[PDB]
């Protein structure tokens, strides 16, 4: 939840200020790269799923995206597509397709 | 044997073309159904074995003639998605 990532984020901080301190670098001046290789260096595993290694990085990178609770306190959803239980993919598609009207009634680099 | 010869089941070729011409009358004997009279009275098929198969015969030509005509009626429906996307 929204508290518990921000939870975990206050602990990623005050983690990340803690072993900017045990390494002696600059907390200020403490990227993800520098943590990575602190914690690399403090906990050495040799496993070789890269994914099984310890790992020390933002909430937000760690955690999966969660999707939002999609109604209020009154029951009502937000979305005006929210009953096609996948309302996110119908805007989208409602959306290009009114771009696509729009367009008919006036008229080696990416993948 | 009592009526002229050479008239009928007859065919002129054309130019040569002997296999066109047997084409033409091949096409003749199985529209007018001495083809298909000719292979079943072969052997002979027994009265009941002949009644079953002349009604499969026609249930099959109903049933196709049927589907023919379906298809043909939603064959104008076979156009490009007019509402694509939506």
């Amino acid at each position: 939840t929204e508290d518990f990532i921000k939870k975990q984020i206050e602990e990623f901080n005050i983690g990340k200020r803690h072993l900017a301190n045990m390494m002696g670098e600059d907390p200020e001046t403490f990227t993800q790269e520098d943590i990575d290789r602190a914690i690399a260096y403090l906990f050495p595993s040799g496993l070789f799923e890269k994914r099984a290694r310890p790992v020390m990085k933002h909430p937000e990178q760690i955690f999966p995206r969660q999707r939002a609770i999609q109604w209020g306190e009154d029951g009502r959803p937000f979305h005006y597509l929210f009953y096609t239980g996948k309302q996110s993919y119908y805007s989208l598609m409602h959306d290009v397709y009114g771009m696509l009207l729009n367009l008919e009634k006036h008229q080696i680099g990416s993948r | 044997a009592k009526h002229l010869k050479f008239i009928a089941r007859t065919v002129m070729v054309q130019e040569g073309n002997v296999e066109s011409a047997y084409r033409t009358l091949n096409r003749i004997l199985t529209m007018d159904g001495l083809i298909e009279d000719i292979k079943h009275r072969r052997y002979y098929e027994k009265p009941c074995r002949r009644r079953q198969r002349e009604s499969y015969e026609r249930c099959r030509r109903i049933y196709n003639m049927e589907m023919a005509r379906k298809i043909n009626f939603l064959m104008r429906k076979n156009r490009a998605d007019p509402w694509q996307g939506c």
